[PDB]
Order: C-alpha cells, then structure tokens, then sequence
C-alpha cells in the first residue's frame, strides 16, 4: 500500500456514504449469480435478488471496511475479530476473496464512474488484496 | 456453454461498445492496475504514472487489437479454441505472459463494462459475461496446457 | 509431455517411492501449510495442531488414495485428462475444491519428494516432476474448462 | 505471524548458516530448470550450472532473507530498496516469487530433513510469502 493509494481509497469510500451496506449487498449479489460455488459458505441463507440476509450481511461487509479505512495502518489487530471468523471456523478458500473483491469493484465501477479511475480503481483492489490477506492471515 | 437468455444479453450490450475506447480502457487499466504486466509492452514508452499509459497511443492502438478478438470470439461461442488457437501459441511458445495475466485482463474487462453501462451492467448480465471471460482467458491459456 | 530420459527419471525415482507413507505426508503438509483445505476433510476429525494432521488415520489412508492417482497418471502421461475424468467431475461439480488447491497438493507432493530423497532429487528430477504435477493439476481442472 | 513461526524459522535458517548462499543458488537453479520462463528476468546473466554469478546473485538473495527475518516486525521498510528494484524496474511477475519460494522450500527440504518439519514448512512459507509480499507492496 502507497501513501497516494491511501489517499484514493479514503477518497472514494468517503462518496459511498450510508450507501455501502447496498454496495456490499449488491457485491455479494454479483459473486452469488457469477461464481454460484461460493454459495456452498451460505446454507443458512437466501440469496435470491433483494433479500433481507444479503441487505443485512452486505451492511456488515461493507461497515468492516468502513473499520478498515480507517485503520489503514492497523488493519491485522483492528480486523482480528474477523480474521478468526474467516480463517479459523469458516475456513474460507482465500480464492472467494479474490471473486468478492472483484464483485465490489464492479459494483463501484457502476455507481460512481467519476470516482473509479484506473489509478482509484489500482488503489482499491490493492486496498481489498490487503484487508482479504488479513481475513485469511493466520491459519494453523 | 451459455443460457439463450445470456446469449442475448452479451450479444445486445456488445453492440453498444464503440469504436473502441474500451479495448484501450480494458488494456490501459491491466497495465495500471497490475504493473508486471508492463514488462510485455517495454516498447511502448512511457508508463510511468496512470496517466501515461491511459494516454499513450500504443496502448490505446494495442487496445483496439485485444477487444477485436474478444468479439470475434463472442461470434464463435462453442468453438473458442479453435478461434483463440492462431493467438494461443503466441503468448505462450515466446512472448511468456503468466496465464493469470488472462484472467486478470478478463476480469479488468468486466470493470470497463460497469464502469461504462453503469446500472444497465446489472448483476444476471455481469454473470453471462463472466463465463465468457473465463471462456475467453482458457481458450487463450489452452497451449500452456 | 517429457523427455525419455526424464521419464526414465521419473520412474526409477516412483519405484523407490514409500506408498504407504508418502501420500499422507503429501496431504497432511497440504492441510498444515495452507489450512483452508481442511474444510473438505472435517470428517476426518482431529486437524487442531500440526502434530494432530500427521498422525490423523483418515489423513494417512486418504493421502494413500491421492498417491495412488499420481501412480495412475505417470503410467498414462499421455492420456492425464481420461485418467483423472471421474476424479475431474467429482472434485469440480461434488466437491467445489478451487482448482489453484490441485497445484499446492502437487507442490507439498514435490517438497515430499526432496525430504524424503534428498540430494537424490536433483534440479532436473524436479523439474520433470513439476511438469507431471502440473499435468495432474490441469487434467484435474478439465471438468471446469 | 505468530512468534511461534519465528521460533521455527529462526531455528531453520540456524541450521542453514554459511550454506545460505549454496542454498539460494540451488534454489535459483531449480527455478531456472523447473520453470524457464524465469529465465527472461536474467539474459544478461550464463544461466549454466555452477556459473559464478549465479552462485553470487544466490549469497545476495540469501542474505537479503537473513536480513528479512532480523527486521521481520517492520519488513516493508527493511526491504523497500528490493521493492524498488524488482517492482519498479524489472516488473517482475508475482507468480515467480511463489515459484522461488516453492524451489527454496525444496532446496531446505532436500538438504535439512530434521529441520524440516510441517510446522517449519508452514513458517517458512508464511514467511517466505510476507517476504515476497513486501517486494509486491508499491505497484503503480
Ligand atoms: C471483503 C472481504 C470480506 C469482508 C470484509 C467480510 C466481512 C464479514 C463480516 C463483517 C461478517 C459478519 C461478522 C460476524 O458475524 O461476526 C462476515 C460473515 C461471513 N462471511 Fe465474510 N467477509 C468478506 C468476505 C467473505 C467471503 C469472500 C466469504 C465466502 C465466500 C465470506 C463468508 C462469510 C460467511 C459465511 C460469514 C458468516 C455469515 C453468517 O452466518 O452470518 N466472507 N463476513
Ligand atoms: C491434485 C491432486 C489430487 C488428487 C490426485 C486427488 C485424488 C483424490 C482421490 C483419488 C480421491 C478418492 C476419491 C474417493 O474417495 O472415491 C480424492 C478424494 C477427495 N479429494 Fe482429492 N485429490 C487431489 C486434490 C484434492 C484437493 C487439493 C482437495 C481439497 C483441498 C481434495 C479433496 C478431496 C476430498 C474432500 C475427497 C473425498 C471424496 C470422497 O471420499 O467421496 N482433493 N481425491
Ligand atoms: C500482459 C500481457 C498480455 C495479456 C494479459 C494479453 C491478453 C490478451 C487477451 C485476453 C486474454 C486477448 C484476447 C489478447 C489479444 C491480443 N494480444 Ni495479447 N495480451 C498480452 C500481451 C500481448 C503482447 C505483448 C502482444 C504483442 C506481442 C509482441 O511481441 O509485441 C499481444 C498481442 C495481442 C494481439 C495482436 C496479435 C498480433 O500480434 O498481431 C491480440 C489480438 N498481447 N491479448
Ligand atoms: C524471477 C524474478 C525474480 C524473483 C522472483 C526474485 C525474487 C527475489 C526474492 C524472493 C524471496 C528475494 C529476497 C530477492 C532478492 C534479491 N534480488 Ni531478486 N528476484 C528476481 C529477479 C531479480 C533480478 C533480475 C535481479 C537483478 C540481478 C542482477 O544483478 O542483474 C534481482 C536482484 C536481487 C537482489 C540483489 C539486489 C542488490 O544488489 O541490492 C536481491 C537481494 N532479482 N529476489
């Protein structure tokens, strides 16, 4: 991660607004229906379109990156709650990180095309790259 | 191997894609996004900055060569290695791109897509196109195999 | 795809290959190494501590299954993709496993290989079993593509 | 990564000694030969066994990992002139660094069979994947 690449992510977090939790939701929408394998992580849920447990879980995904942002510097110890959600009981094959941070990406992309630039967009999937290697960090 | 309903939805939302801008776009951000892949394009000048390379005409001419293709293939549906197999062996036998660097390209693809159509690049359309991409970048990765 | 001398490599070296042990040490360093594969084996039971993975029963008499499917597919380099055709639908379309998990297997099978033989497994006798491991990994990613 | 990995690869390479160099060079050999894609990086450079420079460029990798595992706490800035040289100038792909870290795991495995244990394996690959990660951590 770069200073500039901090800067940019900050930037285009801070126009999402209170609008994430349907980002986040909207993400995990796109990864259901283009990569339906990462569904097997789900049984619990409905994952048909405009759900309440997608809305919910999306608001969830999308405030631990709010939690994230914000520790720029401190991501391993301010997401470690998680990182034994993901890595210790989920045990979450670190590729389906790769599938949601690309569905994010997309999702950005086309609801805030003045913001997704190719030097934002960089930033941001090696925002996504390093906050998915923290959920995934320590496994034994 | 697509739905006739995801046939349609490729095929109509393609035709909008002009003349093109999206090829370079696609091209321009891999090059940004994931750097390594400059090595291949050394001969291009200047990339330095994002702005380099998004303004660079090699880059913008290359980008008009990588989307035809992708076209081309979008024609010749069941048949992609067959249609993929005169660029196959160029990548791989001596121009030696990592067959990730296809996915990555793909998936880059897909960003321009949404970045571009905004709302209309809704998720069932972002579905079709993804088993096109991942169809696309093994077609393209089938002489490494 | 290999040389006859490195066939003749391979082969000499597989002979000498302990099949009761090496295939469970090849699957227990896979579930210690990189832990999200213990997911598709939480039948097996005890996976906490790396000691737990190794002397697990289950880990050493499924690892042994696993050795027996690279035995099969060095006797038919040439037909990898039918060799590995119900184990390519069954680990695709039954078990979900991500096809990137088939390349680690066949590199911790690789690092078995120099533990157990040494300075026996030179660089080319190594670079002859990464051809056969990626063999293996690719006919068992056919199902996908 | 845990303190336990550090009492693993601390020890590992306590075997390694004065054969880090011999081992590095090993590795870049089995790199060279397993995968001669990697070659590309080096045509200024006699790839042939036993080259000398070869065996000195494997003394400087080898060290730079001494170096890596002493300031393993703080390793983007440690290493920041290596992710400078292999990022910026020789645009090298991330994938050769796995296959590096593989063919170094090999050499250790070939050479220290005691020492090398699933619980070291782990630790070194964990390790050798931070390593790789800070050469991989300014891409613009
Ligand atoms: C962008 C990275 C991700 C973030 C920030 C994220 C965030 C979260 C958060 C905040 C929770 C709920 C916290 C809690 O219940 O204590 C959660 C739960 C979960 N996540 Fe993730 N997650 C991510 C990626 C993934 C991926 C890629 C998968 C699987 C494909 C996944 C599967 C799950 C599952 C199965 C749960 C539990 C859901 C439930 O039973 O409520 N997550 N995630
Ligand atoms: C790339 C080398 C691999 C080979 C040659 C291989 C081979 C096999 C074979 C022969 C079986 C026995 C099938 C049976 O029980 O009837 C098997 C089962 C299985 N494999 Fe793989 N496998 C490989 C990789 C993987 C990986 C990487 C995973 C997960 C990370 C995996 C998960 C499984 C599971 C969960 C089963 C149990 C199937 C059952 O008993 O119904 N395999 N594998
Ligand atoms: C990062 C490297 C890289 C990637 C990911 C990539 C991905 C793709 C994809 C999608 C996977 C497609 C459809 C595609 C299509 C093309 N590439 Ni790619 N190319 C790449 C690097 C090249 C290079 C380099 C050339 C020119 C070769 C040279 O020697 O200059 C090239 C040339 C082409 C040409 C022009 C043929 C010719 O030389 O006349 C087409 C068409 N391509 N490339
Ligand atoms: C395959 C590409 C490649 C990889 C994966 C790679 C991986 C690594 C890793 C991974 C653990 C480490 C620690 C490492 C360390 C080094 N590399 Ni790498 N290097 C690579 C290609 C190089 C090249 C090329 C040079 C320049 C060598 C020269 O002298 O021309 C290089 C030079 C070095 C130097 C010497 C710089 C100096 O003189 O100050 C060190 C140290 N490295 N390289």
């Amino acid at each position: 991660l770069s200073p500039a690449d901090k800067t940019n992510v900050k930037a285009a977090w801070g126009k999402v607004g209170a609008h994430a939790g349907e980002y986040g939701a909207e993400a995990l929408e796109r990864m259901f229906l283009s990569f339906p394998t990462t569904k097997t992580y789900f049984p619990h849920f409905d994952l048909s379109h405009g759900s309440a447990q997608v809305k919910g879980h999306g608001k969830k995904v999308a405030d631990a990156l709010t939690n994230a942002v914000a520790h720029v510097d401190d991501m391993p110890n301010a997401l470690s709650a998680l990182s034994d959600l993901h890595a210790h009981k989920l045990r979450v094959d670190p590729v389906n990180f790769k599938l949601l941070s690309h569905c994010l990406l997309v999702t950005l992309a086309a609801h805030l095309p003045a913001e997704f630039t190719p030097a934002v967009h960089a930033s941001l999937d090696k925002f996504l790259a390093s906050v998915s290697t923290v959920l995934t960090s320590k496994y034994r | 191997h697509l739905t006739p309903e995801e046939k349609s939805a490729v095929t109509a939302l393609w035709g909008k894609v002009n003349v093109d801008e999206v090829g370079g776009e696609a091209l321009g951000r891999l090059l940004v996004v994931y750097p390594w892949t400059q090595r291949f394009f050394e001969s291009f000048g200047d990339l330095s900055t994002p702005d380099a390379v998004m303004g660079n005409p090699k880059v913008k001419a290359h980008g008009k060569k990588v989307l035809g293709a992708f076209s081309d293939g979008l024609a010749h549906l069941d048949n992609l290695k067959g249609t993929f197999a005169t660029l196959s062996e160029l990548h791989c036998d001596k121009l030696h791109v990592d067959p990730e660097n296809f996915r990555l390209l793909g998936n880059v693809l897909v960003c321009v897509l949404a970045h571009h159509f905004g709302k209309e690049f809704t998720p069932p359309v972002q579905a079709a196109y993804q088993k096109v991409v991942a169809g696309v970048a093994n077609a393209l990765a089938h002489k490494y195999h």
